[PDB]
């Protein structure tokens, strides 16, 4: 069978690029076959058209190479004017030259002729409903209408193409129908023209499992909860982006194990709308402390979870508890059902504009739209803005087959990124998107506006932002900010953006264009995760050796037996990690000057990580997302239980968990917390719990368990680390009790209140941090494992700076990770009126209370494994 | 002269150890290309004249005067023997992988 490879490119309507011999380029012909009947028998047979492609001497012009840099050295071929380009892109195409046959990659020529900016999806008029679909390679597009989500077809209507856009205008009565598109288009992966049933890319609602698209008006009164149009007045106050703290939560985890919530609402949008559930009281406590934002994991239509709840499988949660804490039997029961369970993170995008059906009470009907809007409203009313995890980097499926393939079904080989052979790139996970293409770029921005206007979302977290073009990131930023209350019902100036700025794969070093990596996103005002501070605190990296120690895991202070060099090597490594944290504590700035462990005064960018790049990479503190844990990798409690000495008590590790969290909360920039960090959450040392079910991802709001010691985690992801997990799981002294969990939560709440008791922790500009923030325990003479941070404010008669704090004039924070008490002597902070913060004076922990200050020598006595905050009152 | 702790870090290519397991044994964390990039960045951070030495320590490890190995090595994994892991470990510098001299 004829299955060609795609090494040639159609870049503009009159130019084809191909990397062939300078002489063999004199015999290149372009072949076309609408019915795709081409075969080999030994030249080519079964073609419609045959036209000579004339080689160009000059090559590819700059305007082409600036869009596609990875093919800049390719030979240029001219396409004659006699050729009807619009008709040939709808056909099977090959270029042939001894005999070298290959296909054409079309996105380039599709953006040149068929770039569209007008209406798409469904447009509602007073008397009419019109549909619009972008498919410039389709031979024909029809629309199948359905009466419900299950019945046969009512009608079939043809669509008229205009500039690659298929359109049709019908009556008002079309509203509330269910529909599918009928597209006959050539698919290169099957090498034939197939008549495909596909959903709408601009869908606003779907039936169960995205079987059919619901033709609904999103502006409908019957879809708005009470006082929805007046939510802008109800939304919690946001003075600046510097006041943001983020709490990362997964929708199902929140209420899956919550008994106080009805079983029909458990693990869905309704749970957040409860009056006085355990989960909503938990979010209320943090919000009153100072928490501002809630980041929820993928809520849009993804594959991996069946919307029809009757198909869901479960594990015997009684008999599984009778197994040993370090057994492999628990994971065997979960893996057997993991493909048909109710659990997944949701990193398998199908349609970006529709809320997930499985999180709704009914996958059919207006249920999913209303309950989503209720979730946003309810969180805003308890004082928490809502952030959406957006996954624009890839798609779940591709090809003409499957219920989970939508975009690649309608326009094959355009929405997905492909290599120089035409194979799809899988670097993000599977089926990478190509945001460099015009219509993909538009689809992403139109989606971000959909969630901002129709659902009133307060921010977005970009999964693999480095796989998305900066161009797309900047246009989305300007569009969201331009939204006003009187025009669209939402104040767009308060919407904040951030994401994973990892630079890797076929998009690295700007190979496909200026991509949204941490370094490129410097000075843009869009946040990015500080992976430098993350690794410096925990030790090593998520993909490194599990036993690698860091600053907050006793690198030099408390060796764990694993060889990391001699005493002098570990001590020099500990002082290096401390220098990286301090830059992050000062907002991970490019231009912030810090005295490093050698005594040398270095700028943030001049301090590098041990393997290449600069530590400080931001121009503004609001571009920094400080964190020690997320949904990815192992939880704070799990990583501390592995890295730190095995002889330690759980009470000592509990204090270490508080240190890591507090370092984030008291840092300049934006703190990021994983749900459960307050209550010592465990996943039983699981590093990839995306498909581990409810068993390993359990969040307990009864505070009875932290989910530590529920068997060894699934094999495929953790099997090789089982020998270093088992004895830690089997040891009862590793599992914390009810008293530990509650004390860790109360200690977490206290720190948040300290952050919002002073505007000095939340400095808005880079120049403010330079002048005010000073570190003290520096040089070759520093006390290891101690970070001293001081923030200065306008004091005395005629000060240099403006006054920002009305209660305090100076704040000093001491971070101590040493197993014992430390006595500091700082001459610069001598003869000052310092005292312990009123929150820590009334603290439930008796250990913190022993913190003291002396005005004589500037003495700071801070207890072991403790963070202390000192203040100078006005 | 290529000493760990002086010319390159202790446990030189720990990220490459996990990447070898994902590729040969078929087990490890998701997003394998993100793991690959850090492994290649760890390899490129090593000076050119020490790269082959640091690659050997990943494969075989350094033995102490005391007698035991510390900074390596490629051990035995379930259905994934040492010599199978070792063969792929040597091809990490080649054009098909990290592409380094
Ligand atoms: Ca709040
Ligand atoms: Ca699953």
């Amino acid at each position: 069978a004829f299955m060609p490879d795609a090494r040639a490119y159609w870049v503009t309507s009159d130019l084809i690029a191909w990397n062939v011999g300078e002489l063999e380029a004199q015999s290149v012909c372009l072949y076309a076959s609408r019915a795709a009947a081409m075969s080999l028998s030994g030249g080519i047979q079964g073609y419609d058209s045959k036209v000579e492609l004339q080689p160009e001497s000059a090559g590819l012009p700059e305007t082409v190479t600036q869009k596609f840099p990875f093919i800049s050295s390719y030979r240029a071929f001219r396409v004659p004017s006699s050729v009807d380009v619009a008709s040939l892109v709808k056909c099977q195409l090959v270029v042939a030259s001894h005999v070298d046959v290959t296909g054409l990659q079309l996105p380039g020529v599709l953006d040149d002729m068929f770039a569209y900016t007008g209406p798409l999806g469904a447009v509602f008029s007073e008397d009419s409903v019109s549909l619009h679909l972008w498919a410039p390679t389709a031979q024909g597009v029809s629309v199948c209408f359905f009466d419900g989500p299950a019945g046969p077809a009512l009608e079939t209507v043809q669509l008229k193409e205009s500039n690659g856009v298929w359109s049709v205008t019908g009556p008002r009565e079309w509203e509330n129908r269910y529909y599918l598109y009928e597209v006959d288009v050539y698919h290169p992966t099957k090498a034939q023209v197939l008549k495909c049933l596909a959903g709408d890319p601009y869908a606003r609602s779907l039936s169960a499992n995205g079987a059919r698209t619901w033709l609904v008006d999103i502006n409908n009164e019957t879809l708005k909860p009470a006082s929805w149009d007046e939510l802008a007045d109800e939304k919690p106050k946001l003075d600046s982006f510097s006041d943001i703290t983020i709490y990362e939560l997964h929708i199902r985890d929140f209420s899956a194990h919550d008994g106080t919530v009805d079983s029909d609402s458990r693990g869905g949008f309704r749970a957040f709308a409860y009056q006085a559930s355990a989960g909503m009281e938990h979010l209320r406590k943090l919000s009153d402390a100072g928490l501002t934002h809630v980041h929820l994991l993928p809520s849009f239509h993804f594959a991996g979870v069946d919307d029809i709840k009757s198909n869901w499988k479960f594990v015997d949660e009684c008999e599984l508890a009778t197994f040993p804490p370090g057994s492999d039997m628990q994971q065997a029961a979960v893996v057997a059902i993991q493909e048909e369970d109710p659990y997944n993170w949701g990193y398998n995008p199908v349609l970006w504009g529709v809320p997930k059906g499985s999180y709704a009470s009914d996958p059919d009907g207006p249920s999913r739209i209303i309950e989503y809007r209720q979730m946003v409203q309810a969180l805003n009313r308890i004082g928490l803005r809502v952030v959406m995890d957006v996954v624009y980097n890839h798609l779940d499926s591709s090809g003409p087959c499957g219920i989970s393939s939508v975009l690649d079904k309608i326009v094959p080989g355009y929405y997905v990124r492909r290599d120089t052979n035409g194979q799809i790139e899988n670097s993000a996970a599977m089926n990478n998107t190509a945001s460099e293409h015009f219509m993909v770029d538009r689809l992403i921005v139109d989606d971000l506006l959909n969630w901002a206007v129709n659902y009133k979302v307060d921010g977005f977290r970009f999964d693999l932002m480095g796989h998305i073009m900066k161009r797309t990131m900047m246009r989305a930023k300007s569009a969201l900010q331009s939204l006003t209350t009187d025009a669209h019902g939402v104040d767009g100036s308060k919407i904040y953006l951030y994401g994973e700025g990892w630079d890797f794969a076929e998009v690295a070093r700007n190979q496909r264009g200026i991509n949204g990596s941490q370094l490129n996103m410097s000075g843009t005002g869009i946040g990015s995760f500080n992976d430098r501070i993350r690794d410096a605190i925990n030790g090593g990296n998520p993909f490194g050796n599990p036993l690698q120690q860091g600053f907050n895991t006793g690198l030099f202070l408390e060796p764990n037996g694993f060889y990391q060099g001699n005493e002098a090597d570990t001590r020099r490594s500990l002082a290096t990690y401390a220098d990286q944290i301090q830059i992050g504590l000062a907002g991970n700035l490019r231009d912030y000057v810090l005295i490093s462990h050698t005594g040398e005064a270095k700028k943030g960018s001049e301090i590098h990580t041990f393997d290449g790049l600069p530590v400080g990479y931001t121009a503004s503190p609001i571009e920094t997302i400080n964190y020690v844990s997320a949904h990815d990798n192992e939880t704070l409690f799990d990583v501390i239980s592995v890295k730190t000495p095995m002889i330690l008590s759980v009470d000592e590790r509990c204090r270490i968990n508080h240190l890591a969290s507090s370092m984030m909360a008291l840092s300049q920039g934006i703190p990021f917390f994983h749900a459960g960090d307050e209550i010592l959450r465990s996943k039983s040392i699981d590093r990839d719990s995306y498909n581990s079910g409810d068993w390993f991802n359990k969040l307990d709001f009864t505070y009875e368990t932290n989910n530590w010691g529920v068997g060894l985690p699934p094999s495929e992801k953790n099997e090789d680390n089982w020998p270093l997990m088992k004895p830690r799981l089997e040891n009862p002294s590793f599992k914390p009790a009810k008293g530990h969990i509650l004390a860790a939560l109360d200690s977490f709440v206290d720190i948040l209140k300290i952050r919002y008791s002073s505007p000095l922790f939340r400095l808005s500009t880079a120049n403010d941090i330079k002048q005010r923030v000073r570190f003290h325990n520096t040089g070759p003479s520093l006390v290891p494992g101690v970070i001293v941070m001081g923030i200065e404010d306008a004091r005395g008669e005629s000060p240099e700076m403006a006054q920002l704090d009305t209660n305090f004039s100076y704040v000093v924070t001491v971070f101590n990770v040493c197993p014992h008490e430390v006595s500091m002597d700082i001459p610069a902070l001598a003869s000052m009126g310092f005292e312990l913060h009123p929150v820590q004076v009334n603290s439930s922990d008796t250990l913190v209370r022993k913190s003291a200050y002396e005005a004589a020598t500037g003495r700071f006595t801070v207890p072991g494994r403790t963070v202390s905050v000192f203040v100078e009152p006005r | 002269e290529c000493q760990p702790g002086v010319d390159f870090p202790h446990n030189p290519l720990a990220t490459c150890h996990t990447y070898v397991i994902k590729r040969v044994c078929g087990r490890g964390p998701s997003r394998p290309m993100l793991v690959k990039e850090r492994c290649c960045r760890e390899l490129a951070a090593v000076p050119d004249h020490c790269r082959c030495e640091a690659l050997r320590i990943l494969m075989d490890g350094v033995r102490t005067p005391e007698g035991r190995v510390v900074e390596g090595r490629l051990g035995d994994r379930r259905d994934c023997p040492r010599e199978e892991q070792r063969a792929f470990a040597a091809t990490l510098v080649t054009a098909a992988e990290c592409n380094l001299s």
